[PDB]
C-alpha cells in the first residue's frame, strides 16, 4: 500500500455516495445543458445542421489565407446572411 | 494422367492408413505417466 | 538539504501515483493531449480546414470523430493560441486547427517526459533502463509520422489527424501516393510487429505448457509465489519440445528476452526510417526494369503492375475531396475505370 | 515384437531429432509436396490466366519477377472451386495455364499445416506437458484457412484466395478493402489490437525482465552467460520488475504472478487474431465493414463528408480499377 | 455448499462450471436449464420476428432467420412462398415459449434444489462417467430421440401438409411428398460426392424426395443404433482408442458440432432447396447469374445478339462455355455455372443455356425474379447498409444468407478451438499431468538428449 | 441552409401549376421511395437499367413528361418506356402490378404523391449526386 484509503473501502461507503449522488449528476445536466443551450457551438465554432452553407451555395468554406485566415472565416460566417 | 492418378490415390490411401491404424494403436497408453487408460 | 533536495524528497515520495521529476513535463502534457483529442472529438469541426464533419456534436461516431490537421494554407504554423492565425481567439484558433498542433507538440513532449519517467523510476527502484530504452521505439514512430513526414511535405494538413477513420485514410493515402506496401523498410516493420506478435503468443503458451505442478488446483495460477527461488516453468521441457517440433529452440531466458525486446523495436525503427524517406517523396514506388518492360510489351503482367492500376484508381478518386485546397476538377471522362465499373 | 509395433513405437518415439508421430505422418509428404512445388513455380512456372478472362499473368522468377513481384498465381476463374488436380488437365501446360500448382500447393500445405498443429498436441503429450501450445497456434493456422479456403468458398473461386507472393499479397489486401471496407470491420480492428498489442507486450515483457537480470557477469562478457540452460533458480527478480512496472503506471495495474502474466502474453494476441481470422472469414460471406457513407447530413440536406466518405473515394478507386477487363455488368457482385 | 469455491474443488469462479463435473443433479440441472434458454430464444424471436412483419415484403428484406425456417415446412405459406396465413408462426412462437418455462423450472429445480447427486437417488439416472455400458446406454436414448425428430420431419412431409417445394411445377408452392426417394445408392450417393465446385456433396440436394428420403435413413439408422448402444458395450479396439471421461466425451461432442457448424455454413451459402430463396433471398452464385441474366434481358430487348457478342477479352459478353464445353453466362459469373434455380433451368438445355430458348422464351416473371435477386444480392455492412462496400446509405438490407453463415461460421471455429482444449485437457488429465510438470518426476530429465 | 417550403414546391403538371409539399411530406416521401423503389433506384440511377436515371431532365424529356407529380404518379400506376411505345407494368413495379410486385400493394393515392415528390425534390436538393451514380459518391 501507499498510504491512500483502498478505493474498495471509498466507494462502497455512504458518504462518498451522499458527496456523489449530488455531484455526478450536477456534472451530467451541466455537460447536457452546455449543449441543449447551443453554447457548445458558439465556444467552438461548430455549425448548427443550418450553417454549413448558405442556402444556394454549394462551395465548402476552406481556409486559404494563412494570416488573414481569421477575417476569412468571419467572411464566411457573414455570408450565411 | 491415368497412372499419375492411381499412383497418388494408392498414396493418399496409404498414409490415411498409416494414421488412422497408428491412432488405433494404443495411443493413450504412449505417454509418460498413467498408461491404463482403457 | 535544502529547497530542492526538500522538493526531490517530495516528487519521490512512494504515492498511488509516483510523480518524479520527470512528471512535472509528463502529467500537463499527457493530461493536455489527452484533453484536448477528447474536446476535438466531442465539439469541434473540421468544416473550415477539410471541409469535413469531425465530432460526436456534428453527427460523428467513435470510428469517425478525429482532431484533423490545419488548412494547407497554414503551411507548418506552429499554430500557437496567441500566434498571427488565431491572434489569441480560442473560436477561431479551432476552427484554424488549432488543437491539432496542441494536441502533437503537447502529445511529443508528454512521450519525452514518459520515457524520462521509466529513466527516473528504473534508477529509483534500481533496475537497468532497458524498457526507456525498447521505448525508443514508439518515439521515433510518432516523431516520424507526425513531425517529419507533415514537416517534408507542404503543410501539417498531410500529417495523420487524429481519429480512427482518419488513419484509415492516412494508411489509404499512403497505399495511393507513396506504393506504401512495396517498402522494404516497411516490410521490417511488418516483420517486427508480426513476429513480436508471434514470440509474445509463443512465450506465453510455451511458459504456460511446460508448468511445473507447484500446488494441487486444477487452475494453475495459485501455485506462483513471486517471491519464491524457482522458475515457475521447465525451461529443458521447453527446450525439447520446440527442438523437436520446429528444429531450434531457445535454450538461454536471458537471451530470450532481450530477443522479444529487439525484434518489435527494430521493426518499429525501420518502419521510421521509410516515413523518413516518404517525407520527402523518396518513395520505393517502381521497379524501373518492370516499367521498361511493361511500357514495352502490352503482354507483360505481374502483381506489381496490377497494383499500381489500384493505385492510380485510389489517386484519382480519392483527390479532389481529400484534398480541397488543390480545386481538382476531374471530368467524368478523364476517370480511371475497368470495364463497366 | 513385431514389425507394426517396431514402427509405432518409432514413430511415436521421444528420441526422434525431429518428432515423427502419427500426425507427422500426414504432415511431412503433405509439407514436402507443397514445398517443392511452390519453390519450381515461384522459380519456372509459366504466367497463369488468374481471372479466367485469357489474360495470364506472369509470377516466375524465369519469367520477369524479382523476389517482391513474384508469386505462384491462383488458379483461374473459369475453374472457380472445381477440384483441378494435375490428373484433371489434357497436359501439364494446360495445368500451368490455369493454375493447377497454386491449388496443389494450398491444399497440400493446408493439410500439413493442420497436421503441424496436431503434431504440437502429440509431441506435448509425449513429453508430459500441458497440451495447450497448439491451440495458440490455431490462431495463425486460422488465418491461414481463411485467406487460402474460406474467403474462395465464399466468393465462389479460388482465383480470389490469397496469391502465394509479396506483392500478390498486397493485391489480395487491396481488393479486400475495396469490396469489404475491412478497415472499419470492428473483427480486423481487433486483429489489428492483437498484433500491435502482441508486439507492445512482446517488447515489454523482454524489457521488464532484461532489466531486471540478477547479476551473475562481468561488465567484459555478455550478461546471457549468467543464465545456464536447466538451472532451477529464476534468472531474474521478478519483484523488482514488478516494482518497476507498478511504479510506471500505478501498482494494481501490473502482474505480480508470473504465470498470469503468461497467460495475458499468450491470450492477447491469439484471440486478436482468431478475430482477424474470423474477419476475412465473415467478410467471405459478405458481411463486410461499417458504412457511414452519407451519414452526416445538414439541415438542407447536403451531405457533410466525414472521414469515412474520403475512405469511401479511395475504396472507389480501388473497385474501379481492379481486374479491369474482368466485368461486364454493372455490379460486382463476387 | 458443496464444491462452490476453489479450495474445495479446485477449479477458480471463471472456470466454475468445471465443478459440475461429477455431480450428475446439478449438472443436469444446469443442461436442462440451458435447453429452456434455447427453447426460450426460438420462442421469443419468433414472437419477435412475427411482430415486425409485413406480409407483402419479402422475408428477406426483414431481417427474419426464424420464419423461414417454419414457412419452409409448408406452414403457412402458399404458391410462390407468398405469406397466406400468419397463424402458425405465432403457434411455433408460442408454444416454445411456454415450453421453456417448464423447462427452465426443471433445470432450477434440480440446479440448486434436487439431488445434487443422482447415484444414490437412482441407479436408472444415476451414471459414472467411466461406466461405458451406461454411457453408451443414455447415448442410446438420445439416438433414438433423435430418429423420432427426423421421423417427426418425413411425417409432417408425407401425412401432415408436405414442404414448401421451391421446384414445383408451375411455381414454387407446398408439395406433398408421396414418393421419398429409398434406394440407398442415392442417398449415401450423396455422402460419397467431392465437396469441390459443381458437386457439393450433401450440400448439393435439389429435390425435397432426397431429403425426406434422406431423414428416412437417418431416423431409422438412429434408432436402430440407439437400441444397438443400449444393448452392447464398448468393444476393445474401441476401450483402447479413446479418452473415457467427461471431458473426453464433451470434446468429442464439440469436434462434431464444430463439423456441423461449417457445413451448416455451407448449406445455407449455396443451397436454394431446403433455404428457398423466396424467403431466405437468393445465393450469391444466385444474384450474380442474376445479373448476367438480367442485362442478357435488356441488352437482348434493345436488338443485340446475345450469342454471337465478343466481349472485350475475346470471350462472349453474355455467354460462354465451361472447361466442359456447357454453355454458361460471361462475365466474372463464370465462376458460378454450377448454380441451378427455378427461375433459369427454363432456359437450359442439354449443352446448357439454350440459345433459341433464350431468344423467344424467356417470360416476364423470369426478367422479375432476376431483376430481384440481383438486386438483392446477399452483399452489405455491419450496420445493415444493403449493397457493395462503397454503396451510399439508402437501403436497410442484409441477406439472411450472410446472417446464418457468418454467425455459423464464427460458432463453428470457436467450437473447433474448445474440441482442441478440451481434448488436449482431457488427455492431460487421464494421464494425470494436466495440473503441471512434477519436478521430482520430470519425463525429459529421463530421455536421453537429441544431440 | 434549409428545407425551405420553395424548396419544397415542384410541379404539378405540365401546364405550371406547382404544389408545396409539407416536411411530414417530403418525409414520408423518402420513406416510401426507400420501401418500395430504393432496391433498384437509390440515389437516383437504376441498377437493372443504368441508361434511365430518375434526374429531372430525363424525366422531361420522357413520354409522356415525367418532371412533375401526375406524370410520377401516372407511371406508378401504369409504367411505360422512354417513349411512351410499352407499358411495362408486367417487369416494374406500380399499382397495376400490385400481384405480382406485392409491395405495391399497400400504397395509396396518398403514397404515390409523396415518392413523386421525393423523386422531384430530392435532384433540389444534391444535385449531380441525384442520378449521379459512383462518380458523384
Ligand atoms: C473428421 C474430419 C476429417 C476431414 C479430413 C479432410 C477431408 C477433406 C476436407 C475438405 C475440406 C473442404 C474442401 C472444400 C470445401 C468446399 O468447397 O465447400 C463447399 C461445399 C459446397 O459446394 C458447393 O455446392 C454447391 C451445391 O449447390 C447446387 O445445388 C443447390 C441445390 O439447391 C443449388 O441448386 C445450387 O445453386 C447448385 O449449385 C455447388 O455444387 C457448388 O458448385 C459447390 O461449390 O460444402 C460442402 O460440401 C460441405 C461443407 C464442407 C465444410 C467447409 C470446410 C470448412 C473447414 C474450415 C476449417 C477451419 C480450420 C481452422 C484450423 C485452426
Ligand atoms: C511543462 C508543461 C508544459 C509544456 C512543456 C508545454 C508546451 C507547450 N504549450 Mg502548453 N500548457 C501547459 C503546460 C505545458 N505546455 C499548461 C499547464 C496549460 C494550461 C494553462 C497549457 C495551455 C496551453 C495553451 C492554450 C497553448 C499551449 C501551447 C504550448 C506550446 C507552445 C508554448 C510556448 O511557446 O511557450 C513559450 C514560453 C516558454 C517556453 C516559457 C519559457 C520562459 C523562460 C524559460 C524564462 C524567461 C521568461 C521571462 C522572464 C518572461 C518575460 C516576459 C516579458 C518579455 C513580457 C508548447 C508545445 C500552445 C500550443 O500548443 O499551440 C499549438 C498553446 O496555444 N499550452
Ligand atoms: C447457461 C449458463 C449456466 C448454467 C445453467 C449454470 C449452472 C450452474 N452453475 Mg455456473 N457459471 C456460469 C453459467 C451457468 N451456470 C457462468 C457464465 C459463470 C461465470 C460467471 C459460472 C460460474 C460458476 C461457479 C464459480 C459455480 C457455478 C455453479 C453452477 C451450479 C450451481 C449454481 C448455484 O448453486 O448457485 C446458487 C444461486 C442462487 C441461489 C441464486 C439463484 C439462481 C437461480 C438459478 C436463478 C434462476 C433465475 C430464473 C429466471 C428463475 C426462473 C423460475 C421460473 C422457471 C419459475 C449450476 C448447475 C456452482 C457449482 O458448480 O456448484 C457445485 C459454482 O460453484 N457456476
Ligand atoms: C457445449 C459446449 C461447452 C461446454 C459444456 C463447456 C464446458 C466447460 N468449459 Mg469449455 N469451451 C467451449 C465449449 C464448452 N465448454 C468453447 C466453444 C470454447 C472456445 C472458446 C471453450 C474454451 C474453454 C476454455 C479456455 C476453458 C473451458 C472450460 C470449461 C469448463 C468450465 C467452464 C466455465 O465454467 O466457464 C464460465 C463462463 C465464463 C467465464 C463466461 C465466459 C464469457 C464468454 C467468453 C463471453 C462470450 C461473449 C458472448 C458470446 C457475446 C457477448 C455477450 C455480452 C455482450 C453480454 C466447463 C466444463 C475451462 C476448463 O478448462 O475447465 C476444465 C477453461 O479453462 N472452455
Ligand atoms: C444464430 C445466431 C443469430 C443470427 C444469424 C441472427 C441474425 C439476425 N438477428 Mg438475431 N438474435 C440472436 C441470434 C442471431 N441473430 C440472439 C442470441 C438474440 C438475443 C440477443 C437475437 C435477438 C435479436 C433482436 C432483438 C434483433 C435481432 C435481429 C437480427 C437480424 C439483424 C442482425 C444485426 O443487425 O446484428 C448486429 C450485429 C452484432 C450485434 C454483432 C454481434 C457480434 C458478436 C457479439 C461477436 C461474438 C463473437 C463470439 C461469439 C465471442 C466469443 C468470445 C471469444 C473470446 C471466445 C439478423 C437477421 C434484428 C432484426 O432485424 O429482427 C427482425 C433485431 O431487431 N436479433
Ligand atoms: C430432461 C431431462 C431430465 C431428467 C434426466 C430428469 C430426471 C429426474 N427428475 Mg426431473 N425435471 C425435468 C427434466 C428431467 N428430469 C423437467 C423438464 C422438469 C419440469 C417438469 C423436471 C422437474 C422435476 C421435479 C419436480 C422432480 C424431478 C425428479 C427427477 C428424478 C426422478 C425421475 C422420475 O422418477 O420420474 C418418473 C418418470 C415419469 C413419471 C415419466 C415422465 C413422462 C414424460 C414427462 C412424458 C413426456 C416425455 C417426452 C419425451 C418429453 C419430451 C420433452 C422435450 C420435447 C423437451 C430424475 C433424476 C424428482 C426428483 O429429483 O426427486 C428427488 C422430482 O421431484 N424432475
Ligand atoms: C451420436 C452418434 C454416435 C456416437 C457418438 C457413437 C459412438 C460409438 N459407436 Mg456407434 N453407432 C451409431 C451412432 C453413434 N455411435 C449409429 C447411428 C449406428 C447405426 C449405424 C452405430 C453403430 C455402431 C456399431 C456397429 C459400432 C458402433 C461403435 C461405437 C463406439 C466406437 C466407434 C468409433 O470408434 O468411431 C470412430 C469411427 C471410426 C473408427 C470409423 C473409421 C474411421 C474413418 C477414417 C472415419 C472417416 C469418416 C469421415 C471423416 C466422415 C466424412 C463423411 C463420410 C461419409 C465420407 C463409440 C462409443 C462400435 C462399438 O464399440 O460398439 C459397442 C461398434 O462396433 N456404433
Ligand atoms: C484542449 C484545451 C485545454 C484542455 C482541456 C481539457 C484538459 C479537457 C479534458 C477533457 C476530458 C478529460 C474529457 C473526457 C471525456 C470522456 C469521455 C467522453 C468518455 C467516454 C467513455 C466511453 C464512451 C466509454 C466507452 C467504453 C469503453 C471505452 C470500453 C468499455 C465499454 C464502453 C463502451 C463503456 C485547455 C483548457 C488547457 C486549453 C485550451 C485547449
Ligand atoms: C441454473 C443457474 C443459472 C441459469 C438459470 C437458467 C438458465 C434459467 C432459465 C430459466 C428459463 C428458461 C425460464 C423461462 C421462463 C419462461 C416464462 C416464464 C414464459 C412465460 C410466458 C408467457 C407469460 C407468455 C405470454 C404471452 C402469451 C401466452 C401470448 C403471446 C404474448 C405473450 C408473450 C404475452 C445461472 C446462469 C443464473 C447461474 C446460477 C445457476
Ligand atoms: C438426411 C439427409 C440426407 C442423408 C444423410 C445421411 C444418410 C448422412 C449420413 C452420414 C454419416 C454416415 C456420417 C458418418 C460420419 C462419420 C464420422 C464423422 C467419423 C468420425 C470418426 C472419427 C472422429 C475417428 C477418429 C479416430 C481416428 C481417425 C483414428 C483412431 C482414433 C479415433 C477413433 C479418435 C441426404 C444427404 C441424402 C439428403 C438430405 C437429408
Ligand atoms: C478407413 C479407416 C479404417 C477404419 C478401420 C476401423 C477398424 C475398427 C477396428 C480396429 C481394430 C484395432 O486393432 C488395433 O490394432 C492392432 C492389432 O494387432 C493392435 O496393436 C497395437 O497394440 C498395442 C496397444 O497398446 C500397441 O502398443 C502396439 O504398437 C500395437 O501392436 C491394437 O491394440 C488394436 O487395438
Ligand atoms: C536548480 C539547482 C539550483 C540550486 S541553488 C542552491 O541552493 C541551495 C539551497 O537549496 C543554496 O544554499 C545554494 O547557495 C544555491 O546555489
Ligand atoms: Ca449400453
Ligand atoms: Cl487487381
Ligand atoms: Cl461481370
Ligand atoms: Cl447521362
Ligand atoms: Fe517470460
Amino acid at each position: 500500500t501507499t498510504g491512500e484509503r483502498p478505493f474498495s473501502d471509498i466507494i462502497t461507503s455512504v458518504r462518498y455516495w451522499v458527496i456523489h449522488s449530488i455531484t455526478i449528476p450536477a456534472l451530467f445536466i451541466a455537460g447536457w445543458l452546455f449543449v441543449s443551450t447551443g453554447l457548445a457551438y458558439d465556444v467552438f465554432g461548430t455549425p448548427r445542421p443550418d450553417s454549413y452553407y448558405a442556402q444556394e451555395q454549394r462551395s465548402i468554406p476552406l481556409v486559404t489565407d494563412r494570416f488573414e485566415a481569421k477575417q476569412q472565416v468571419e467572411t464566411f460566417l457573414e455570408q450565411l446572411k | 494422367m491415368e497412372t499419375l492418378k492411381i499412383t497418388v490415390y494408392i498414396v493418399v490411401t496409404f498414409f490415411v492408413l498409416l494414421f488412422v491404424f497408428g491412432f488405433l494403436s494404443g495411443d493413450p497408453a504412449r505417454n509418460p505417466k498413467r498408461k491404463d487408460l482403457e | 538539504r535544502g529547497w530542492f533536495d526538500i522538493l526531490d524528497d517530495w516528487l519521490k515520495r512512494d504515492r498511488f501515483v509516483f510523480v518524479g521529476w520527470s512528471g512535472i513535463l509528463l502529467f500537463p502534457c499527457a493530461y493536455l493531449a489527452l484533453g484536448g483529442w477528447l474536446t476535438g472529438t466531442t465539439f469541434v469541426t473540421s468544416w473550415y480546414t477539410h471541409g469535413l464533419a469531425s465530432s460526436y456534436l456534428e453527427g460523428c461516431n467513435f470510428l469517425t470523430v478525429a482532431v484533423s490537421t490545419p488548412a494547407n494554407s497554414m503551411g507548418h504554423s506552429l499554430l500557437l493560441l496567441w500566434g498571427p492565425e488565431a491572434q489569441g481567439d480560442f473560436t477561431r484558433w479551432c476552427q484554424l486547427g488549432g488543437l491539432w498542433t496542441f494536441i502533437a507538440l503537447h502529445g511529443a513532449f508528454g512521450l519525452i517526459g514518459f520515457m524520462l519517467r521509466q529513466f527516473e523510476i528504473a534508477r529509483l527502484v534500481g533496475v537497468r533502463p532497458y524498457n526507456a530504452i525498447a521505448f525508443s521505439a514508439p518515439i521515433a514512430v510518432f516523431v516520424s509520422v507526425f513531425l517529419i513526414y507533415p514537416l517534408g511535405q507542404s503543410s501539417w494538413f498531410f500529417a495523420p489527424s487524429f481519429g480512427v477513420a482518419a488513419i484509415f485514410r492516412f494508411l489509404l493515402f499512403f497505399q495511393g501516393f507513396h506504393n506504401w506496401t512495396l517498402n522494404p523498410f516497411h516490410m521490417m516493420g511488418v516483420a517486427g510487429v508480426l513476429g513480436g506478435a508471434l514470440l509474445c503468443a509463443i512465450h506465453g503458451a510455451t511458459v504456460e505448457n511446460t508448468l511445473f505442478q507447484d500446488g494441487e488446483g486444477a487452475s494453475t495460477f495459485r501455485a506462483f509465489n513471486p517471491t519464491q527461488a524457482e522458475e515457475t516453468y521447465s525451461m529443458v521441457t521447453a527446450n525439447r519440445f520446440w527442438s523437436q517440433i520446429f528444429g531450434i529452440a531457445f535454450s538461454n531466458k536471458r537471451w530470450l528476452h532481450f530477443f522479444m525486446l529487439f525484434v518489435p523495436v527494430t521493426g518499429l525503427w525501420m518502419s521510421a526510417i521509410g516515413v523518413v524517406g516518404l517525407a520527402l517523396n523518396l518513395r520505393s514506388y517502381d521497379f524501373i526494369s518492370q516499367e521498361i518492360r511493361a511500357a514495352e510489351d502490352p503482354e507483360f503482367e505481374t502483381f506489381y503492375t496490377k497494383n499500381l492500376l489500384l493505385n492510380e484508381g485510389i489517386r484519382a478518386w480519392m483527390a479532389p475531396q481529400d484534398q480541397p485546397h488543390e480545386n481538382f476538377v476531374f471530368p467524368e471522362e478523364v476517370l480511371p475505370r475497368g470495364n463497366a465499373l | 515384437a513385431n514389425l507394426w509395433e517396431r514402427f509405432c513405437n518409432w514413430v511415436t518415439s521421444t528420441d526422434n531429432r525431429l518428432y515423427v508421430g502419427w500426425f507427422g505422418v500426414i504432415m511431412i509428404p503433405t509439407l514436402l509436396a507443397a514445398t517443392i512445388c511452390f519453390v519450381i513455380a515461384f522459380i519456372a512456372a509459366p504466367p497463369v490466366d488468374i481471372d479466367g478472362i485469357r489474360e495470364p499473368v506472369s509470377g516466375s522468377l524465369l519469367y520477369g519477377n524479382n523476389i517482391i513481384t513474384g508469386a505462384v498465381v491462383p488458379s483461374s476463374n473459369a475453374i472457380g472451386l472445381h477440384f483441378y488436380p494435375i490428373w484433371e488437365a489434357a497436359s501439364l501446360d494446360e495445368w500451368l495455364y490455369n493454375g493447377g500448382p497454386y491449388q496443389l500447393i494450398i491444399f497440400h500445405f493446408l493439410l500439413g499445416a493442420s497436421c503441424y498443429m496436431g503434431r504440437q498436441w502429440e509431441l506435448s503429450y509425449r513429453l508430459g506437458m500441458r497440451p495447450w501450445i497448439c491451440v495458440a497456434y490455431s490462431a495463425p493456422l486460422a488465418s491461414a484457412f481463411a485467406v487460402f479456403l474460406i474467403y474462395p468458398i465464399g466468393q465462389g473461386s479460388f482465383s480470389d484466395g490469397m496469391p502465394l507472393g509479396i506483392s500478390g499479397t498486397f493485391n489480395f489486401m487491396i481488393v479486400f478493402q475495396a469490396e469489404h471496407n475491412i478497415l472499419m470491420h470492428p473483427f480486423h480492428q481487433l486483429g489489428v489490437a492483437g498484433v500491435f498489442g502482441g508486439a507492445l507486450f512482446c517488447a515489454m515483457h523482454g524489457s521488464l525482465v532484461t532489466s531486471s537480470l540478477i547479476r551473475e557477469t562481468t561488465e567484459t562478457e555478455s550478461a546471457n552467460y549468467g543464465y545456464k540452460f536447466g538451472q532451477e533458480e529464476e534468472t531474474y527478480n521478478i519483484v523488482a520488475a514488478h516494482g518497476y512496472f507498478g511504479r510506471l503506471i500505478f501498482q494494481y495495474a501490473s502482474f505480480n504472478n508470473s504465470r498470469s502474466l503468461h497467460f495475458f502474453l499468450a491470450a492477447w494476441p491469439v484471440v486478436g487474431v482468431w478475430f482477424a481470422a474470423l474477419g476475412i472469414s465473415t467478410m467471405a460471406f459478405n458481411l463486410n465493414g461499417f458504412n457511414f457513407n452519407h451519414s452526416v447530413i445538414d439541415a438542407k440536406g447536403n451531405v457533410i463528408n466525414t472521414w469515412a466518405d474520403i475512405i469511401n473515394r479511395a475504396n472507389l478507386g480501388m473497385e474501379v480499377m481492379h481486374e479491369r477487363n474482368a466485368h461486364n455488368f454493372p455490379l460486382d457482385l463476387a | 455448499a458443496t464444491n462452490r469455491d476453489q479450495e474445495s474443488s479446485g477449479f477458480a469462479w471463471w472456470a466454475g462450471n468445471a465443478r459440475l463435473i461429477n455431480l450428475s443433479g446439478k449438472l443436469l440441472g444446469a443442461h436442462v436449464a440451458h435447453a429452456g434458454l434455447i427453447v426460450f430464444w426460438a420462442g421469443a424471436m419468433t414472437l419477435f420476428e412475427l411482430a415486425h412483419f409485413i406480409p407483402e415484403k419479402p422475408m428477406y428484406e426483414q431481417g427474419l432467420i426464424l420464419i423461414p425456417h417454419i414457412a419452409t415446412l409448408g406452414w403457412g405459406v402458399g404458391p410462390g412462398g407468398e405469406v397466406v396465413d400468419t397463424f402458425p408462426f405465432f403457434v411455433v412462437g408460442v408454444v416454445h415459449l411456454i415450453s421453456s418455462a417448464v423447462l427452465g423450472f426443471g433445470g432450477v429445480y434440480h440446479a440448486i434444489r434436487g439431488p445434487e447427486t443422482l447415484e444414490e437417488y437412482s441407479s436408472f439416472f444415476g451414471y459414472d462417467w467411466k461406466d461405458k455400458n451406461k454411457m453408451t446406454t443414455i447415448l442410446g436414448f438420445h439416438l433414438i430421440v433423435l430418429g423420432i425428430g427426423a421421423l417427426l420431419l418425413v411425417a409432417k412431409a408425407m401425412f401432415f401438409g408436405g414442404l414448401y417445394d421451391t421446384w414445383a411445377p408451375g411455381g414454387g408452392d407446398v408439395r406433398v411428398i408421396t414418393n421419398p426417394t429409398l434406394d440407398p445408392r442415392v442417398i449415401f450417393g450423396y455422402l460419397l460426392k467431392s465437396p469441390f465446385g459443381g458437386e457439393g456433396w450433401i450440400v448439393s440436394v435439389n429435390n425435397l424426395e432426397d431429403v425426406v428420403g434422406g431423414h428416412i435413413w437417418i431416423g431409422l439408422i438412429c434408432i436402430a443404433g440407439g437400441i444397438w448402444h443400449i444393448l452392447t458395450t464398448p468393444f476393445g479396439w474401441a476401450r483402447r482408442a479413446f479418452i473415457w471421461s467427461g471431458e473426453a466425451y464433451l470434446s468429442y461432442s464439440l469436434g462434431a458440432l464444430s463439423m456441423m457448424g461449417f457445413i451448416a455454413t455451407c448449406f445455407v451459402w449455396f443451397n436454394n432447396t431446403v433455404y428457398p430463396s423466396e424467403f431466405y433471398g437468393p445465393t450469391g452464385p444466385e444474384a450474380s447469374q442474376a445479373q448476367a441474366m438480367t442485362f442478357l434481358i435488356r441488352d437482348q430487348k434493345l436488338g443485340a445478339n446475345v450469342g454471337s457478342a465478343q466481349g472485350p477479352t475475346g470471350l462472349g459478353k453474355y455467354l460462354m462455355r465451361s472447361p466442359t464445353g456447357e454453355i454458361i453466362f460471361g462475365g466474372e459469373t463464370m465462376r458460378f455455372w454450377d448454380f441451378r434455380g427455378p427461375w433459369l433451368e427454363p432456359l437450359r438445355g442439354p449443352n446448357g443455356l439454350d440459345l433459341n430458348k433464350i431468344k423467344n422464351d424467356i417470360q416476364p416473371w423470369q426478367e422479375r425474379r432476376a431483376a430481384e435477386y440481383m438486386t438483392h444480392a446477399p452483399l452489405g455492412s455491419l450496420n445493415s447498409v444493403g449493397g457493395v462496400a462503397t454503396e451510399i446509405n439508402s437501403v436497410n438490407f442484409v441477406s439472411p444468407r450472410s446472417w446464418l453463415a457468418t454467425s455459423h461460421f464464427v460458432l463453428a471455429f470457436f467450437f473447433l478451438v474448445g474440441h482442441l482444449w478440451h481434448a488436449g485437457r482431457a488427455r492431460a488429465a487421464a494421464a494425470g499431468f494436466e495440473k503441471g510438470i512434477d519436478r521430482e518426476s520430470e519425463p525429459v530429465l529421463s530421455m536421453p538428449s537429441l544431440d | 441552409a434549409e428545407l425551405t417550403p420553395e424548396v419544397l414546391t415542384v410541379p404539378l403538371n405540365s401546364e405550371g401549376k406547382t404544389i408545396t409539399l409539407t416536411e411530414k411530406q417530403y418525409l414520408e416521401g423518402k420513406r416510401l421511395f426507400q420501401y418500395a423503389c430504393a432496391s433498384c433506384h437509390v440515389g437516383g440511377i437504376t441498377k437493372t437499367n443504368p441508361s434511365l436515371d430518375l434526374r429531372t431532365e430525363t424525366l422531361a424529356l420522357a413520354t409522356p413528361p415525367r418532371d412533375n407529380i401526375e406524370g410520377l404518379v401516372d407511371y406508378m400506376k401504369n409504367p411505360t418506356t422512354y417513349d411512351g411505345e410499352q407499358e411495362i407494368a408486367e417487369v416494374h413495379p406500380s399499382l397495376r402490378s400490385a400481384d405480382i410486385f406485392p409491395k405495391m400493394r399497400n400504397l395509396t393515392e396518398k403514397d404515390l404523391v409523396a415518392i413523386a415528390g421525393h423523386i422531384l425534390v430530392e435532384p433540389k436538393i444534391l444535385g449531380d449526386k441525384w442520378g449521379g451514380g459512383k462518380v458523384y459518391y
